[PDB]
């Protein structure tokens, strides 16, 4: 009668550790893809897909060349300082 | 495949009918486990109750009855020293168990949290060329050709 | 029982030995301080 | 009235109890504060409305 | 109030607990600060269209 009961009692404490493997690795399957490139990749594919979309603006609105960078910033400073050239003796 | 999108939506919600499957699982394991300590609170009580008279047999002298006493004792207590074990053991399951569990929570939500942060790129990137693809037809002889060609006329 | 009582355990997690040492001492001195101050003000 | 005439255990059980009594005081009390910023502001939205 | 009136270990053991707080406080607050140049220039993006 002890070994039957005995033998019964591991039976449900035993019978939980399956029932926890079986969520383990199937919580962490699904949960794997979105990390390493698996799902990550739908992560990182669409980022490609926006590095595909992104690029094309890039050449169809060609950016401003580093040139261009130094000629407009290189006015501003006199515009600012010419225009509060103009206002530091106007209204010194 | 589906829009993905939708998956993330769907898989995410296959671990929502998981995580509960994990959450009911891991109270059947802490059921167990207390059930165990009463059956040796019990067995002991027992061993104390057949303390009890040997808290009482052998005095006045009869040692013979407490030697039969004690020896039926050993019995409970072999039950109780065999039963006792086997509950620490099962504290470090249910105790890393939860850990398991503790952290994964963080990790879904923490994952579920970049879901809607990311998804908007692609809203954005979406927006982002067609907006500037018809944009782009008016200038540079695409549709500024339009502008151009009946110029042109 | 044993069941249902876990079930809310698991979803209401138990004051830990560690909150419970802080609850604890907090209310000595809650109870002394209130009462320094009263051992003191009306003394 | 308790501590006086020197029954300090009376007192002791006494201020036991208020702890309570405190405990549901010092929660509730913090809890209105932070709502008046809510009508103060609200009222200047409708106000500004 | 802990580690007052020489209560060390008592505040040992709440500071490690603490740290798991900040750790999640330190990783929470640096993905905020990121955001905003996301939020900042496509604004930006949105204004000179």
């Amino acid at each position: 009668e002890r070994k039957y009961l005995e033998l019964k009692s591991q039976k449900n404490l035993y019978l939980a550790r399956l029932k926890s493997a079986i969520a383990a690795q199937k919580i962490e399957e699904i949960a794997g893809n979105l990390d390493n490139a698996s799902a990550s990749s739908l992560f990182e594919r669409i980022e490609t897909k926006i590095l595909e979309l992104e690029a094309e603006r890039e050449l169809l609105n060609p950016p401003p060349s580093p040139l261009d960078k130094k000629f407009e910033q290189w006015e501003e400073q006199q515009a600012v300082e010419a225009t509060l050239a103009a206002m530091k003796a106007r209204r010194s | 495949q589906e829009a993905p999108e939708d998956l993330l939506e769907r898989l995410l919600g296959e671990m929502e009918l998981e995580l509960i499957e994990l959450r009911r699982a891991l109270a059947q394991t802490i059921a167990t486990f207390k059930s165990t300590e009463r059956q040796r609170d019990a067995q002991q009580l027992i061993a104390q109750r057949w303390y009890e008279k040997a808290q009482a047999a052998l005095d006045r002298g009869n040692e013979q009855l407490a030697r039969e006493a004690l020896g039926q004792r050993q019995s409970y207590q072999s039950h109780t020293e065999a039963l006792g074990k086997s509950l620490g053991e099962q504290r470090a399951l249910v105790e890393q168990v939860r850990g398991q569990l503790q952290k994964l929570e963080r990790k879904y939500l923490e994952l579920k949290s970049q879901k809607n942060l990311y998804l908007a790129r692609l809203k954005s990137a979406i927006a982002a060329q067609k907006i500037e693809e018809i944009a782009g037809n008016l200038d540079n002889a695409s549709a500024s050709s339009l502008f151009e060609r009946i110029e042109t006329k």
